[PDB]
């Protein structure tokens, strides 16, 4: 009957899950467990560069705060 | 030589490797190829001939060609740019050894190179196609059957008489 | 790690294309009272694998009259652009985050047109030429209408960024905002992907397999893969553009599940339409877009320019 | 060619996609049926008429039988005549299903083909039950019919005929008022009544042109 | 041996795909092509087995010669057969393709398509039922299953 | 950089597929197999002969309208201006002139294919 | 009598004009066709599971040929050549002579199954029910020569299929 | 109800004698229906009937895994049925 179409749709859906979930996981992996920084403008890019400079490890996602100012 | 042969297809498929490597530039090799239909007709007539029981025949073509002239004519009929260059025998043997490591059907082999360089023997004592009743077909009449497949679309429709026959050595 | 991400975007798409072929065969079979493939594997699950292996182990031939260089380039261009169209799609995070993600889609589609033209011309056959010129006319009509519709809907958005599309559709659906443009967009995507009733470049009834009549074995399979990847990609773009899913930044799998479900619904609707309707005539396709869609499209473009101004709802630029 | 019915070679002159002339080349399925019929007897020539129009087989058989009976000066019995008319109408249903669905397939629709071909399969079962052959029955013969109906055939034909109007309705739901079907079929191949009569058309060609004629 | 085992498994894989994805060319000549339509029909769905009609000979694996082959058609049949790329198979359906048929002693008919093309399966009948043609297709699949191209090559 | 790498990956995968397709299978080529396809008979003419285009005018109009839409594309950013009245007037002016072009061609029968 | 298939004119009231305009702008009949196809999707398929399920057949079906015997084992065929005479396709070849016991029996009985048109005239013309067209239809071969049956092959077919052949003839002999 | 459909599916799973039998019938017959056993021939073929199914699908055969001298686990022909069951399966009679 018509429900024999479902396993093929299930396989196709499982295949379409992989790209988005993989991109999310790789974004969190290479950005310290946080969302990848969106830099659509020069201001955002300069913020990222300053974050890289202040981190001391040449990585913008390593965030520093009050424990670093004093 | 015929549609599915090695001879004309072996010489006409060398266009992929740039130029045409010839030993002594193909000036020391004389060949008289024979046509496949003549060979098969002679084989059939030898079965039907009652006085060919324990004999030896030589199936040869009407015209003898130098290898350089023959290959130049092959390339002229195929309408391919013919750029022959000399290749010393040891280097050609090395190249043939390179191609015979193929698990599949090799493109060329050392024995193939030796056979290509070798001139065809003349055996006037042995009978032949005329003795079996066959008039040998010249290469100039059947070469376009084989070599038209190797032409490009620009030259596919060119007729048989558009290429002057090669010089023979008779 | 970015190469790993590229592979994670490419390989699942090709697998989805194969099983889309299986799903289309079975859906059409059940709509035609048949069953479709159910013998090769469990419920015919190994059918795409069998077909792919057969096609890539069969002999490909170059016609004696063909122009070999563009005979080979055309499937390469088709499949490469089919795989490239997926890189700016947010699911919910794009592989490549572009400021102008929509114009990139338009440009790459317009480029992917030329694979059909060059494969038809390089084949050097009359049926291939007829299919190529049908492609020319089809692209004329759908291209102008598609550009205007996209302009209007993205004018309701504020920019050409698809993540901004998600943010825009946070609360309701662009299909609730602009359903007429949604209908015309769906029809235009059918015409763009060469799906029935607009499968005129490869029209079996009139032309024997249309533009890829001279293609065999692997190079034919590349065109098939490219066409089905384009179908899925256009449905994914439509789902992102009009059926906006809710996004939770801490659990992005929910958006991915919603996006996949909406994409599958639209793709199955494509298959449904193919089962249901006859085929157009390409002159009637040209007259449909220009004489019916283009006037309404221009009027709706004017309406959607004026509406944000007259109601003080102009979207933010970023 | 899918739209050439297998053995038609249409040599067309096209200006672009506009047809300048159609030059049908037939004879690719010419066998010599008339010469062979000359060499056969009257019973041996009946399957030849089965295989001429292989979609209206009992109809071709009936035409041949009527001709031979007219020359013989005999008369089939009433039950034979009613069986002939019944199976001629069953054959007309088979042929019209084939014609409409193949026409729609050439246009671009295929599901009506599949549905109505399931119906064709049931009518083939009727053919096979009376004759033993699914299509080339050789059942209607000069002098009547070969054998009598089995003892459930009329009930089964009644069931089929009872459930067939719904199939025609479903076929019409996909084509009759469909705007794509109307764009493809309306004002295409218009033939005037005088032209039809002079060219020698018969049947639905005349009746579409508006001529009130039916044999 | 290891290589013998590997080539056996490889050609099993290659034969499985070819037998499980059969693409007949849409090529019908006469009344036998109606039974082919009924094999395509819902009752004996051929697409269920992996058998799909394609219009272009370049994208076809099987030629089902279904109908009477005439002298005016034999060149066209040979031409499309040649334009089919290899591996390619032929199923001759019905009496008219198997031999002459009802038209054997005729000036205009070729007595069997096997005078023109190499035929792999012969399906008898006038016309063979859709089940008979399906049996012939399955017999063709079983014949493909016994091919050992890589096994011959390894021992070659 | 990332987009260049993505394009390179896609092109390389497609080229590898073509290479596998043309080198894995057994090949047998002869003049009859590689002949052009025209339904079983030989082509009378050549496929390189001129092929009349019945919609030559619609193609030129397509060029012009394509550049009209190129003009229209920067509208989403134009909506952020302070001169909203001027922006709206000019946008509607362009769209009305496009509509006028369509109306003129439609009434003058430019949309009808040549016979 | 006759009827017109397309001779009606639409009503021009404002309601009807608006309904037609809605059908034009909102694709009502197209959605109706979609609904019909969806209904078929949720119906049950008509496909049988060949080769484990077979289509219906009748006692009158004409399949592979067979030569029958009397219950004693004696052949029914008396070499009368009526089947050879009536065969439309000239597919039967028969040669006979007196047997060692003086019986009128065949020495050659060939049927070219590639020439046969499976019309069943031979079993109508047989006065002793010797040649029959049995129920077997799955006998496709791999070579042409295997389809040129002879007397040994046809007698083997009769011996293999005799039970079913007898049952079918019993079921259908009162209609003959 | 979906529950009834799932329960009938589970009954089909348990009707073939465990998961292995269900998978075997699924892979060598492409169907997992259960019907009453009408009989079995000397070659191992089993014959099943279900009058609730529509005509054509109300009788079926599960072919043996070894007939004569051929291993028929996968390669199963339609000609493996002896003539009496051939007649019954093709419905030339109602009596097994
Ligand atoms: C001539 O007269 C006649 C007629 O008149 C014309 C007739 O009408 C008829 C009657 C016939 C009809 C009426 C037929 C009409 C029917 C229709 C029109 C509808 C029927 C349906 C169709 C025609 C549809 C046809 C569709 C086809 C054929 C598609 C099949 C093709 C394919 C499947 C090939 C393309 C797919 C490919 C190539 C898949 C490729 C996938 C990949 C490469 C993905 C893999 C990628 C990788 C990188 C691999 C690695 C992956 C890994 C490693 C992941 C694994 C990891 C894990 C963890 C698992 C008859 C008989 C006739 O006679
Ligand atoms: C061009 C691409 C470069 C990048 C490649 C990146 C990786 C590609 C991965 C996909 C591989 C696709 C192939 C799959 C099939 C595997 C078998 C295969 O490849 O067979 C190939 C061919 C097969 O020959 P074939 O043509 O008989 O193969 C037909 C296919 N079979 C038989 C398998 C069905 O194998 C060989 O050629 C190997 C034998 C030795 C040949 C020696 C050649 C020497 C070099 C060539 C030039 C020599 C002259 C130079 C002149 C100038 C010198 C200065
Ligand atoms: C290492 C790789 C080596 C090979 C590279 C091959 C490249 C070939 C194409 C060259 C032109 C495109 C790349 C230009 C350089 C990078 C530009 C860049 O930085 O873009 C960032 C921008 C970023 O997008 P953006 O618009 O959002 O940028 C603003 C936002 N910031 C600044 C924050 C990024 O990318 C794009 O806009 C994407 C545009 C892609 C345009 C491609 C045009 C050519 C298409 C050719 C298709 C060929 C198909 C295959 C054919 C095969 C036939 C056999
Ligand atoms: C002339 C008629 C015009 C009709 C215009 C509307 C056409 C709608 C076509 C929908 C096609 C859907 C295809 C994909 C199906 C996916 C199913 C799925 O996952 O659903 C779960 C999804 C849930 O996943 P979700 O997260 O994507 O949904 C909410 C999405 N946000 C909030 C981000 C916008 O949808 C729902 O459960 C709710 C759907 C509606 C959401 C919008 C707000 C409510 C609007 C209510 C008023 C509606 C008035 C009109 C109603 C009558 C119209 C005739
Ligand atoms: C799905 C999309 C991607 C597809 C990728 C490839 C899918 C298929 C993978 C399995 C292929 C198995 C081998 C089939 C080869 C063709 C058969 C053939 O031509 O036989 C006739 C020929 C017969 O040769 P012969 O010498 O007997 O014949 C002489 C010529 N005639 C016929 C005229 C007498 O077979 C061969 O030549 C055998 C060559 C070696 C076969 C094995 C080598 C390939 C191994 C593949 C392993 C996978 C990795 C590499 C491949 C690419 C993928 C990464
Ligand atoms: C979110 C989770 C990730 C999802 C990823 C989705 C990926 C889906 C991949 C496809 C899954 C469905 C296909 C497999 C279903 C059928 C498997 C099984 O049922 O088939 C059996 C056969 O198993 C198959 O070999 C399984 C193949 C699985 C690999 C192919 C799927 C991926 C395609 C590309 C693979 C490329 C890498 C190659 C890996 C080998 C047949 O049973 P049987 O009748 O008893 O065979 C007996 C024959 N013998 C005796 C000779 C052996
Ligand atoms: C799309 C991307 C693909 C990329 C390439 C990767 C390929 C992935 C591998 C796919 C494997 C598919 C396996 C197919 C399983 C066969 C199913 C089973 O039924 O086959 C049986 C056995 O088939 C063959 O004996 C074996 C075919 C499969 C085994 C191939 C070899 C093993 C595959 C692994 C690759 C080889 C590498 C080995 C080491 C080099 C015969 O059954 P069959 O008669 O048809 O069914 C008829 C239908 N009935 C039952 C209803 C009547
Ligand atoms: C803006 C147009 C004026 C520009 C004039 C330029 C010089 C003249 C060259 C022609 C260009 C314009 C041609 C457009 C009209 C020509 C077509 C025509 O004759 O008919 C128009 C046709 C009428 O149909 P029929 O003639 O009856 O044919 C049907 C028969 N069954 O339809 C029309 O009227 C369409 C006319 C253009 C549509 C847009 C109308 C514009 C109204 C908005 C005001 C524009 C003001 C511009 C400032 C905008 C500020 C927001
Ligand atoms: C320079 C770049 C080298 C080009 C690499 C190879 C290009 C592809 C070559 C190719 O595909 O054709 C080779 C071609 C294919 O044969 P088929 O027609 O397929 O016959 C099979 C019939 N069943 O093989 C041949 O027959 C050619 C054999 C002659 C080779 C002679 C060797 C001498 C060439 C080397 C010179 C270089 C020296 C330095
Ligand atoms: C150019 C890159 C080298 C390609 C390999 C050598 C080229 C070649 O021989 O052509 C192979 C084949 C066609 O060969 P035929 O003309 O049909 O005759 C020979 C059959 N083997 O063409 C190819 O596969 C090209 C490979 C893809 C090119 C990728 C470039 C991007
Ligand atoms: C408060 C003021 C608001 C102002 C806005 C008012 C707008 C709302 C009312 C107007 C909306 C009209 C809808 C616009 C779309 C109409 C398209 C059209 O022109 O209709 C058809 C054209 O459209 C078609 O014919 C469709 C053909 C292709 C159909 C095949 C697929 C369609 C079936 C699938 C349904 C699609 C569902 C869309 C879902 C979208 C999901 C994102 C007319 O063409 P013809 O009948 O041939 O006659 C014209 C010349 N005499
Ligand atoms: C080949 N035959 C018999 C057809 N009916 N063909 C068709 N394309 N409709
Ligand atoms: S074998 Fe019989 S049914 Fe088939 S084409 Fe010939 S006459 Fe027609
Ligand atoms: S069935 Fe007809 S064609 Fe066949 S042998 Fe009997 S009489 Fe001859
Ligand atoms: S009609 Fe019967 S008895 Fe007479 S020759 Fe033929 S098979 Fe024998």
């Amino acid at each position: 009957m018509w429900f024999e179409i479902l396993p093929g749709i299930a396989v196709m859906a499982a295949c379409l899950f992989i790209p988005g979930m993989a991109t999310a996981h790789i974004h969190k992996f290479t950005n310290g467990g946080k969302e990848k920084r969106v830099a659509h403008f020069s201001y955002q890019w300069n913020l990222m560069e300053r974050d890289r400079c202040i981190s001391g490890v040449n990585r913008y996602h390593v965030t520093k705060g009050l424990e670093n100012i004093d | 030589f015929g549609r599915e042969d090695r001879f004309l297809n072996y010489f006409a498929s060398m266009r992929w490797f740039g130029g045409v490597p010839l030993i002594s530039l193909g000036k020391e090799t004389v060949k008289q190829p024979v046509y496949i239909v003549d060979v098969s007709k002679g084989i059939i007539n030898a079965i039907k001939d009652p006085d060919a029981k324990g004999k030896t025949f030589a199936f040869v073509g009407p015209n003898r060609y130098l290898l350089f002239d023959l290959v130049q004519y092959i390339f002229a009929v195929a309408y391919r740019p013919f750029l022959p260059y000399p290749l010393p025998h040891f280097a050609y043997r090395w190249v043939g050894r390179l191609f015979e490591v193929s698990p599949f059907e090799p493109w060329t082999t050392r024995d193939k190179v030796e056979r290509v360089h070798m001139s065809d023997m003349t055996l006037p004592h042995l009978p032949g196609l005329e003795d079996l009743g066959i008039q040998a077909t010249p290469l100039e009449l059947k070469a376009i059957e084989v070599l038209r497949r190797h032409r490009t679309y620009r030259w596919l429709t060119s007729e048989m008489e558009d290429v002057k026959p090669a010089k023979t050595v008779n | 790690m970015f190469m790993i991400n590229i592979l994670s975007l490419i390989i699942p798409i090709l697998l989805a294309v194969a099983f889309l072929t299986l799903v289309e065969r079975k859906v059409l079979g059940y709509m035609q009272l048949r069953k479709g493939p159910n013998v090769v594997g469990p419920y015919g699950l190994l059918q795409p694998i069998a077909d792919a292996l057969k096609l890539f182990t069969k002999e490909p031939l170059r016609p004696a009259t063909s122009s070999i260089s563009m005979f080979i380039i055309a499937p390469i261009l088709a499949l490469s652009l089919a795989l490239t169209m997926w890189v700016p799609l947010p699911m919910p995070y794009p592989l490549i985050n572009m400021n102008l993600g929509v114009l990139f889609m338009l440009a790459m589609s317009s480029l992917a047109v030329y694979s059909i033209l060059w494969s038809g011309w390089a084949s050097n056959s009359k049926y291939a030429l007829i299919g190529a010129l049908r492609a020319v006319a089809q692209t004329i009509s759908y291209e102008v209408t598609l550009a205007i519709i996209l302009l209007s809907v993205l004018l309701m958005n504020g920019s050409y960024t698809l993540s901004t599309l998600i943010t825009t559709q946070e609360h309701i659906w662009m299909i609730f905002t602009s359903w007429p443009l949604a209908m015309m967009w769906f029809i235009s995507t059918l015409a763009e992907t060469n799906r029935a009733p607009f499968d005129l470049t490869e029209g079996e009834s009139e032309l024997v397999s249309g533009f890829n009549v001279e293609y065999a074995a692997g190079p034919f399979a590349m065109f098939f893969m490219a066409e089905y990847a384009n179908i899925i990609m256009m449905n994914a773009f439509t789902a992102i553009l009009f059926l906006g899913a809710s996004h939770d930044p801490h659990t992005p799998e929910l958006y991915t599940i919603n996006f996949v479900l909406k994409t599958l619904a639209l793709t199955i609707t494509f298959l449904w339409i193919r089962a249901s309707y006859p085929r157009f005539r390409y002159d009637q396709l040209m007259h449909l877009l220009w004489k019916s869609f283009l006037p309404l499209t221009l009027a709706l473009c004017m309406w959607h320019i004026s509406l944000p101004i007259m109601t003080a709802s102009i979207p933010p630029q970023s | 060619h899918p739209a050439a019915h297998g053995v038609l070679r249409l040599v067309m002159e096209l200006s672009g996609e506009m047809v300048r002339k159609c030059d049908p080349h037939i004879g690719l399925l010419h066998r010599g049926t008339e010469k062979l019929i000359e060499y056969k007897t009257y019973l041996q020539a009946l399957p030849y008429f089965d295989r001429l129009d292989y979609v209206s087989m009992m109809c071709n058989e009936q035409a041949y039988s009527l001709a031979v009976e007219k020359l013989l000066n005999i008369q089939p019995p009433p039950r034979a005549q009613w069986i002939r008319v019944l199976f001629g109408e069953i054959t007309r249903l088979l042929n019209h299903i084939m014609a409409v669905t193949t026409h729609a397939l050439d246009i671009g629709a295929m599901t009506p083909f599949f549905w109505m071909f399931e119906e064709r399969e049931k009518m083939f079962e009727f053919y096979e039950r009376v004759s033993g052959a699914r299509m080339h029955a050789a059942y209607i013969r000069p002098g009547g019919v070969h054998q009598d109906l089995p003892l459930g055939l009329l009930d089964d034909i009644y069931e089929f005929s009872k459930n067939f109007s719904f199939r025609i309705d479903e076929l019409e739901e996909m084509l009759t008022n469909n705007r794509i079907w109307r764009n493809r079929t309306v004002d295409i191949g218009v033939v005037t009544a005088e032209d039809a009569l002079n060219y020698g058309f018969s049947g639905v060609m005349l009746r579409g042109s508006g001529i009130q004629w039916d044999l | 041996s290891r290589g013998e085992y590997v080539v056996a498994k490889l050609d099993d894989l290659v034969n499985w795909a070819r037998r499980s994805s059969l693409w007949p060319m849409t090529f019908g000549l006469a009344c036998c092509a109606v039974e082919m339509m009924h094999m395509a029909a819902p009752r004996y769905d051929m697409d269920r087995f992996g058998v799909v009609f394609r219009a272009s000979p370049r994208q076809s694996d099987v030629m089902i010669v279904a109908g009477t082959l005439t002298n005016k058609m034999a060149p066209a049949l040979r031409k499309v057969y040649d334009q089919m790329p290899e591996p390619r198979y032929v199923v001759s359906m019905g009496s008219c393709a198997n031999g002459g048929g009802y038209y054997h002693y005729s000036y205009s008919v070729v007595r069997g398509c096997d005078r023109i093309v190499p035929v792999d399966i012969y399906v008898p009948g006038c016309p063979p039922t859709a089940e008979a043609l399906l049996y012939g297709i399955l017999q063709l699949q079983r014949k493909i299953k016994r091919e050992k191209r890589l096994r011959i090559w390894y021992r070659r | 950089m990332n987009i260049m790498l993505t394009l390179l990956t896609n092109v390389t995968l497609a080229s590898l597929l073509v290479l596998i397709a043309f080198w894995l299978p057994q090949l047998n080529a002869y003049s009859e197999k590689t002949s052009p396809y025209e339904c079983g008979f030989d082509p009378m003419g050549s496929a390189r002969l001129p092929f009349s285009m019945k919609f030559f005018l619609v193609a030129i109009t397509f060029l012009l309208f394509d550049l009209e839409i190129a003009l229209l594309l920067p509208l989403p950013w134009a909506s952020q201006t302070n001169n909203l009245k001027t922006m709206l007037t000019m946008a509607l002016f362009l769209l009305i002139l496009l509509a006028a072009s369509l109306a003129y061609e439609w009434t003058q029968k430019g949309l009808e294919w040549a016979e | 009598t006759y009827k017109f298939v397309n001779m009606r004119e639409p009503s021009m009231d404002m309601k009807s004009v608006t309904d037609r305009a809605a059908q034009t702008l909102l694709w009502t009949e197209l959605v109706r066709g979609l609904g019909m196809t969806l209904s078929y999707l949720f119906r049950e398929p008509a496909t049988i599971n060949y080769p484990f399920e077979k289509g219906p057949l009748s006692p009158r079906f004409r399949g592979e040929h067979a030569l029958r015997r009397y219950p004693s084992g004696e052949e029914r065929c008396i070499a009368c050549k009526l089947c050879e005479a009536v065969c439309p396709a000239q597919a039967i070849t028969i040669e006979a002579e007196p047997r060692a016991d003086g019986s009128r029996r065949t020495t050659r009985y060939d049927i070219d199954m590639t020439k046969c048109i499976y019309c069943g005239f031979c079993q109508e013309a047989c006065p002793v029910d010797a040649i029959v067209e049995g129920p077997n239809f799955e006998f496709s071969t791999e070579t042409h020569e295997e389809l040129l049956y002879n007397k040994e092959k046809l007698l083997n077919n009769g011996d293999k299929w005799e039970a079913e052949i007898a049952a079918n003839i019993q079921a259908d002999y009162l209609y003959r | 109800e979906l529950v009834q459909v799932l329960r009938r599916g589970l009954q089909q799973v348990s009707g073939h004698g465990g998961l292995r039998g269900y998978l075997r019938v699924l892979f060598r017959a492409n169907d997992v229906r259960v019907g009453t056993l009408v009989g079995e021939d000397k070659y191992g073929n089993k014959y099943y009937e279900d009058n609730k199914q529509f005509f054509g699908r109300h009788r079926w055969v599960i072919y043996t895994t070894e007939m004569n001298g051929r291993d028929t686990f996968w390669d199963v022909d339609g000609s493996m049925v002896p003539p009496e069951w051939h007649r019954w399966l093709h419905c030339m009679t109602d009596d097994p």
